[PDB]
RNA sequence: GCGAAGAACCUUACCUGGUCUUGACAUCCACGGAAGUUUUCAGAGAUGAGAAUGUGCCUUCGGGAACCGUGAGACAGGUGCUGCAUGGCUGUCGUCAGCUCGUGUUGUGAAAUGUUGGGUUAAGUCCCGCAACGAGCGCAACCCUUAUCCUUUGUUGCCAGCGGUCCGGCCGGGAACUCAAAGGAGACUGCCAGUGAUAAACUGGAGGAAGGUGGGGAUGACGUCAAGUCAUCAUGGCCCUUACGACCAGGGCUACACACGUGCUACAAUGGCGCAUACAAAGAGAAGCGACCUCGCGAGAGCAAGCGGACCUCAUAAAGUGCGUCGUAGUCCGGAUUGGAGUCUGCAACUCGACUCCAUGAAGUCGGAAUCGCUAGUAAUCGUGGAUCAGAAUGCCACGGUG
RNA sequence: ACUAUGGUUUUUAUU
């Protein structure tokens, strides 16, 4: 329906007065135990202190920043056939794609702690170095190249 | 000359007193870093504390009582919230700014027939 | 010496037999002080609407136990005689102790 | 659907209860035992007696029934004597010393119990019933009530159908609360068919 | 239902407040705590436990209305059978239509 | 996980063998007995027979009524049959905006018009137009529930300045906040500009605790399968009656080379374990809730503080926080399973019950084709309480924390 | 794009 959000205000996280370091353990944490995603956000960084060059205070930004894509491919339905269009990707979405990523990519591992398994893929996540991982940005790639019908 | 606010929240409901001029945090006879806020949601009364800052420029003083800590801090808040926007003329354009001022009545839903665990409908996993 | 009770579930027939033993202890004690409260609870339950399956359709129950201790100025010999022959309507509950 | 009970909204409010008595959880199922004995009982000797209603109370350490009828002499007797054979078998039912008291019911040409009884006497002649019940509202109506309906159900002879037959006038009334209406059910019995006939009656909102 | 239902508590109900409830508290006089491996008490006890039916065991309270014994409801007064129609037309003390 | 919220003997119907039958149960009439209590002998018991105690209620002294039995003439009994004999009760679309009358017209009439058509709305609500005008049922509102302020109500509840002190809101002081309760007032498109066949009403802004039925509940129009059920009931009929009836007792309703129907706890380290540490809401309870200590390996037994259930018990809420510790190993773990000991309740736990201890010891590291569900205190997730109950839940109904 | 099929019989008119 029309009558909906939109999107509900999140209060910024209080140590470093971020909405995204606020939406980052929203998503991070799971079953609601927010309190143990507060013992891993920063616990986290611990070895991207000093590889930062954009300093600690932008050592994930810099991961964000990686990905900023105006258009995904999506597969949808016109009558009895179903073709590949362009939908827009907007601002309040645009700064959270790739953090929606990289939680993804950490629950998905299992080695060492979760502080542990969350710097694995931040050490990466602005250098894309590995096999096979921007295969994970071909969904905006196939969308600043569609051509459909007009 | 003394200032005045009342809030409440889920089982919990505070009382907030403020002087003009630069002094004490206090809240259940205790210090306001003393023994409160130190769980997962910590800085709800502060949220509109913010805007005017302890040992800086007023006197506080808390009472509060019933439920949990996290109630009692989001009573507290329009609590607090209620006595500064009568503090200063301008202040309180900068609180219903920042939305302290709506009072939060969203509680809980409630049952009815047929449903399970307060909510939804008699479930299956699968299929 | 005694002290006294009631207990009821319609609230408008506790200030009516409130209104029954005041003034029976009016009646031999000049003193006045009016009626104290305590303790009010209250309970709610569901059952099956129809007696036959129908198991997902329900219906919705409640009451309020109300109960003043009521208090006595004079519970003096005379005026305790009174309430030994306490009637007092049905559908209220008592006690006189010590 | 499902449909909210016209009466049973209404109880406690300008409505009473049919009985008044306090108990708790470890004897409330033991005393309305006693209560539902009583009625099965004072019901079936009084078949025949115009009575309407039946209320019951628990004084102090004793039980009391109050029987209402539009026939009050009958039943009372000349006087207060020839209910001691009801009475000395109520007080062992409820195992308390007994009380037995009497009530004079308002307007039976008015009463959901008495109308219908009104035609109950013309089913027991065999006519239509559709004419019969219409005709005993239209007599309530010329004398009071500001709204009151009847309907008759099942095997009336009457087709193979499950719906009924009917006649309203006035306010049902919905809302008002202090509406205290007056509301019956009586089965006929007749040949062919058990025949309910359901009466209701809304007098005044005080 | 069966109409043999309606009277099988009148015995079991009775002993229950005469003995079922306090023999266990009461024990004292059929027992020994000074005699070491000595039995003077078991088969004047199992004795006591006897007779059949009048159990602490075994107690129903029923519909006594109908007989049967499921769907009761010490809250209500009554089994939920009957509630309804009961509770519709005033006869169950306060029991109305009000909902949540 | 429905009706069968706790299927030991019970509940309870099935199977088997006993004990018996105008019936376990109803009612009319007569007749022998008070109602009752206790125990011996035979039987496991239903049943078969004695020895003893009591003689109530009642009165023309003629005898009698409750009540417990026995029996005749009438009749009962049945989880037997009959939802194609009948009531009473019952799905769901959807809480959709429609169902249905009188008069006129129109048609040969059933009927149609009306209520359709244009917009606005949650709406057959309103506005526009008008061969239709009005109306009942539904819609709305009522009822009901939540926020703000004032007024009202205060003990075994509460406390702001301040004396006295069962050292305690305990007494003086207060009636205000909380906590529990009631009644009002406030939100009305009110206000501006814009849009709208410029109209209904919408689109933003100010001001406010709140803005557009303020928000949330209660409510099932006509119609839907003439639904499921005589297994709660009645109630017409049928069949059994020397029984298909009911009183005991023993097996069964938790047979099984295999299928369906759903949850909870884990498979882990955004997790567990051991030791600390912060904060509750709602309920339970004297033949009770039970604080402690003692015996012991332990359940628990034995005694027992406080308390009459608003200054006690049930009760270190737990998860969370934090420290110590640990991995990709079917694990520190788990302890599912199998004997032996016990502990509790109870004719009785062998079989189908729970709690405990020394020992032993397996499964679980995403999981079939394929697919499920809602929009925020919602999903997700952890503890607390109650019901049933002689004696157990993980199911049933509720409570709060993290979110 | 493709995606077929479902026997016969089984309701309301009251005096």
């Amino acid at each position: 329906r029309r009558r909906v959000i939109g999107q509900r205000k999140i209060l910024p996280d209080p140590k470093f007065g971020s909405e995204l370091l606020a939406k980052f353990v929203n998503i991070l944490m799971v079953d609601g135990k927010k309190s143990t995603a507060e013992s891993i956000v920063y616990s986290a960084l611990e070895t991207l202190a000093q590889r930062s060059g954009k300093s600690e205070l932008e050592a994930f930004e810099v991961a964000l920043e990686n990905v900023r894509p105006t258009v995904e491919v999506k597969s949808r339905r016109v009558g009895g056939s179903t073709y590949q269009v362009p939908v827009e990707v907007r601002p309040v979405r645009r700064n959270a794609l790739a953090m929606r990523w990289i939680v993804e990519a950490a629950r998905k591992r299992g080695d060492k702690s979760m502080a542990l398994r969350l710097a694995n893929e931040l050490s990466d996540a602005a250098e894309n170095k590995g096999t096979a991982v921007k295969k994970r940005e071909d969904v905006h790639r196939m969308a600043e190249a569609n051509k459909a019908f007009a | 000359n003394q200032y005045y606010g009342t809030g409440r929240r889920k089982s919990s409901a505070a009382r907030v007193f403020i002087k003009p001029g630069n002094g004490k945090i206090v809240i259940n006879q205790r210090s306001l870093e003393q023994y409160f806020g130190r769980e997962t949601a910590r800085m709800v009364v502060r949220q509109p504390l913010e805007l005017v800052d302890m040992v800086e420029k007023l006197d506080l003083y808390i009472t509060v009582k019933g439920g949990g800590i996290s109630g009692q801090a989001g009573a507290i808040r329009h609590g607090i919230t209620r006595a500064l926007m009568e503090y200063d003329e301008s202040l309180r354009s900068e609180l219903r700014k920042a939305g302290f001022v709506t009072r939060d009545a969203r509680q809980v839903e409630r049952k009815k027939v047929g449903l399970r665990k307060a909510r939804r409908r008699p479930q299956f996993s699968k299929r | 010496r005694i002290r006294i009770r009631l207990k009821a579930f319609d609230h408008r027939l506790i200030d009516q037999a409130t209104a029954e033993i005041v003034e029976t202890a009016k009646r031999t004690g000049a003193q006045v002080r009016g009626p104290i409260p305590l303790p009010t609870r209250k309970e709610r339950f569901t059952v099956l609407i129809s007696p036959h399956v129908n198991k997902d359709a329900r219906d919705q129950y409640e009451i309020r136990t109300h109960l003043r201790l009521v208090d006595i100025v004079e519970p003096t010999e005379k005026t305790v005689d009174a309430l030994m022959r306490l009637d007092l309507a049905a559908g209220v509950d008592v006690q006189i102790s010590l | 659907g499902q449909k909210v009970h016209p009466n049973g909204i209404r109880l406690g409010i300008v409505k009473p209860w049919n009985s008044t008595w306090f108990a708790n959880t470890k004897e409330f199922a033991d005393n309305l035992d006693s209560d539902f004995k009583v009625r099965q009982y004072l019901t079936k000797e009084l078949a025949k007696a115009s009575v309407s209603r039946i209320v019951i109370e628990r004084p102090a350490k004793s039980i009391r029934v109050t029987i209402h009828t539009a026939r009050p002499g009958i039943v009372i007797g000349k006087k207060g004597e020839d209910v001691e054979k009801l009475r000395k078998v109520v007080a062992d039912i409820a195992g308390v010393p007994a009380q037995i008291n009497i009530a004079e019911v308002r307007k039976p040409e008015l009463d959901a119990k008495l109308v219908a009884d009104s035609i109950t006497s013309q089913l027991e002649r065999r006519v239509m019933f559709r004419r019969a019940m219409k005709r005993a509202v239209q007599n309530a109506m010329r004398l009071g009530a500001k709204g009151i309906k009847v309907e008759v159900s099942g095997r009336l002879g009457g087709a193979e159908i499950a719906r009924t037959e009917w006649y309203r006038e006035g306010r049902v009334p919905l809302h008002t609360l202090r509406a205290d209406i007056d509301y019956n059910t009586s089965e006929a019995h007749t040949t062919y068919g058990v025949i309910g006939v359901k009466v209701w009656i809304f007098k005044g909102e005080i | 239902a069966k109409q043999s239902m309606k009277a099988r508590e009148v015995k079991r109900v009775a002993l229950a407040d005469k003995y079922f409830a306090k023999r266990a508290e009461l024990k004292a006089i059929i027992s020994d705590v000074n005699a070491s491996d000595e039995d003077r008490w078991n088969a004047v006890l199992k004795l006591q436990t006897l007779p059949r039916d009048s159990s602490p065991s075994r107690q129903r309270n029923r519909c006594r209305q109908t007989g049967r014994p499921h769907g009761f409801l010490r809250k209500f007064g009554l089994s939920r059978i009957k509630v309804r129609e009961a509770a519709m037309r005033g006869e169950i003390p306060g029991l109305k239509k009000a909902s949540w």
